[PDB]
RNA sequence: CGAGCUGGAGAUACGCUUUGACUCGGGGAUGUCCGAAUGGGGAAACCCACCUCGUAAGAGGUAUCCGCAAGGAUGGGAACUCAGGGAACUGAAACAUCUCAGUACCUGAAGGAGAAGAAAGAGAAUUCGAUUCCGUUAGUAGCGGCGAGCGAACCCGGAUCAGCCCAAUCAAGCCGAAGUGGCUGGAAAGCUACACCUCAGAAGGUGAGAGUCCUGUAGGCGAACGAGAGGUCGUUGUUCGUGAAACGAUGACUGAAUCCGCGCGGACCACCGCGCAAGGCUAAAUACUCCCAGUGACCGAUAGCGCAUAGUACCGUGAGGG
RNA sequence: GUAGGGGAGCGUUCAGUCCGCGGAGAAGCCAUACCGGAAGGAGUGGUGGAGCCGACUGAAGUGCGGAUGCCGGCAUGAGUAACGAUAAAAGAAGUGAGAAUCUUCUUCGCCGUAAGGACAAGGGUUCCUGGGGAAGGGUCGUCCGCCCAGGGAAAGUCGGGACCUAAGGUGAGGCCGAACGGCGCAGCCGAUGGACAGCAGGUCAAGAUUCCUGCACCGAUCAUGUGGAGUGAUGGAGGG
């Protein structure tokens, strides 16, 4: 969620994880549209989710490759 | 624009009535107070490689002695 | 337009904390804090009674009526309250808690 | 990627009587061309596109409040499928 | 930091938080598209390409001017600084020299300041010892249709102070002393009776007027790691308006001496005296106020900024006005 | 006693000092027959609902009837002129709190190279639906181009771009210029011109050469077969 359970993942896995949100998002944003939404707060939760694993990437990026 | 020494700056034009004489008449009143300008010509000579560059006078002259950076 | 900024958006106690109403009417009635808000000098206890009037429309029914609910405070109620009247607050210490500094005074207990 | 572009369905009475007939409407990016819409609905639904159309679409309110209001800004994409159409559950709607 | 938070938003829902939310410091990582705008085009925020890596998604590159390259430059700044260019109304109770004024404006370059600076000097003592700034000299000396009017400098007193190289503590923040009873009153910090702190009685809040109720004040503590040449003609500068007009500067034409040498000392000559041009760099005192803080015999809603916030509504094709 | 000169003071704000006052009622407002030689100043009551007289000294954005003065509010003219083409209207039925004015039926009248219909420019949601009824509507509205909410706008072939050039614009290099800048060949930008593939119908409440149905057409990439060898620029010519 937060701390280092989140970077054992390769390189295909962490673009996987993004996706996996990405689509639950925009089911959100359709079940939003439709008068479904019970849970807002499932929203930013994602969105901020979905920025913690590209923060990582990038941090990872360089913790590395200098 | 002389290539050596950048010039054309210029100034004012005054011209006096009761003009010249035994070092007094009355005086010698002023009728003008203009402004003018003042510039030079050019001619073609390099260095280094190719140029045509804009010549004064006084560089005309001070290249037909010894060159200066730039040849002929 | 200013508000609860004279003070330092710091209140003098807890949304736990047993608090005496010190000036006003309800003097040194006491009760449990319910609600701190420390910008808008805010407090919720179980003292300040009103009648509040609802209001309501189709909004889920008509039943246009009365509601018996506690009116927020300021500072017109003291930091805390142990030697069973109004105090103020000095020695700190940390017992097995040592991430915590707790409050005091002419006395010890909080 | 694929997820975003196709920000949420058409409402409205004429989509669900387009999709009784196998037809989906969807608001999408602006910016997002016909074919990039092609393929993020052909994807994330599981279906070939026949046919699209689509167009660009302006805002404008304000109830009270001398804010003079301003736009919203959207786009309309309609597609048809080939004859084993449906769209997910998201259909019968 | 120590329980709240979920921006103004005052509104419901969902929620997050001592396994330390929120807010405050300080660094990162994202950062569409337009704009110097920089791939090419363009009626800003849009249209159209090529290259390279790449699994498609997607990532990077493609302006010109300096320089091997490294690396620099374009654009933006309220005012202040220097430079190129430079008015008129006006004053002279008319006007043309003169004045307004090298002001207003345009343009260029730059910085937190800049400019200027290390005597071919000031000036008459064989004194001084780079520059700027302030006082003063002094409305003096002088200029001037000798009219309107313009107007120095040396000496001395201060701010600051140095000359150097070439060419042959401050923000995040924490700690912080001491009042209770009666009365008036919707409400007490007022009134009253006794009391207490003071290195703190600055001030804000709290149902009315607060040393002792809150936030504070004096005093102290406080950081991961974050700041601190001569000549001639033409002209001009300074008190310098052709004047007996030297000296600087320079567009045209000319064009020297080299230390028993050269420049200056207000035509010029002698004598006496002060200096070493034709190469560069340079803190500090000085100017300004977009921004911040503190204060005020400053304003308090026709006042004060144009605005208790708006460059909006509204007017105008536009600059612009509001 | 006008210009003018001289003298003595009243009043306002701010300041310093003293003396006080006030929620058992401050300032400000309102009424008043009291006082003082004037400017002025008190007492009382009423209203207000939190500040403030008096005295001494200091300082000023310090006293208004005028300026076709400035800002604002409100009068007069006056229930007056008008209500924006002399192309009419009538009745019935409906709706509604309310109807000359909204809806529906039947007549009537006016335009008909228009006062019908389709674009372009320009406007920007005014379009359709449901609801509203404060203001806007020169009257009234139950209605609207107004107010609120929801919806509607579909292109390989239509117009523009991914094609072309005109005037003009710009323009590496190049020509000039106190600066800023002014020109300028090729090239590039620029339609109002050239070029180029889709016709007939159907139908939302609101789109149609765009969607649906019927049958076409154009370019590109590839698969198949025939062909059995050429293809044919940034350049030439014809053509446009
Ligand atoms: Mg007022
Ligand atoms: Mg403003
Ligand atoms: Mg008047
Ligand atoms: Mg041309």
């Amino acid at each position: 969620m937060k701390p280092s359970e989140m970077r054992n993942l390769q390189a295909t896995d962490f673009a996987k994880e993004i996706d996996a949100r990405k689509k639950e998002l925009m089911e959100l944003r359709f079940q939003a549209a439709a008068g479904q939404l019970a849970q807002p707060h499932r929203v930013r939760q994602l969105r901020r989710e979905v920025a913690q694993l590209n923060t990582v990437k990038a941090e990872l990026a360089r913790k590395g490759e200098q | 624009t002389g290539k050596k020494n950048l010039v054309v700056n210029s100034v004012i034009r005054r011209g006096k009535a009761r003009a010249d004489g035994g070092v007094g008449r009355k005086t010698t009143g002023i009728t003008k107070r203009v402004q003018r300008a003042n510039l030079h010509k050019k001619a073609i000579r390099e260095n280094g490689q190719v140029k045509t560059v804009w010549l004064s006078a006084n560089a005309l002259r001070t290249l037909s002695k010894g060159p200066y950076k730039g040849i002929e | 337009p200013s508000a609860g900024s004279h003070h330092n958006d710091k209140l003098h106690f807890k949304k736990g904390d047993t608090v005496i109403v010190l000036s006003g009417k309800h003097k040194g009635q006491t009760g449990k804090v319910l609600l701190a808000l420390p910008r808008d000098q805010k407090v919720v206890v179980e003292g300040v009674n009103v009648i509040t009037k609802n209001v309501k429309p189709s909004m889920t029914n008509p039943q246009g009526g009365q509601e018996q609910r506690e009116l927020a405070l300021h500072a017109s109620k003291v930091a805390l309250v142990d030697p069973e009247t109004g105090k103020a607050t000095r020695v700190r210490k940390q017992i097995v808690d040592g991430k915590k500094v707790r409050v005091a005074v002419a006395s010890g207990k909080t | 990627s694929h997820y975003d572009i196709l920000q949420a369905p058409v409402i409205s009475e004429k989509a669900y009587s387009a999709m009784e007939r196998g037809v989906y409407s969807f608001w999408v990016s602006p910016k997002a061309t016909k074919t990039e819409i092609k393929d993020a609905i052909q994807q994330a639904f599981g279906v070939r596109v026949i046919g699209i159309s689509t167009m660009n679409v302006p805002g404008k309110r304000k109830r009270v409040g001398r804010f003079i209001g301003q736009r919203n800004d959207r786009k309309k994409a309609i597609v048809r499928l080939a004859e084993g159409q449906s769209i997910e559950a998201l259909a019968g709607q």
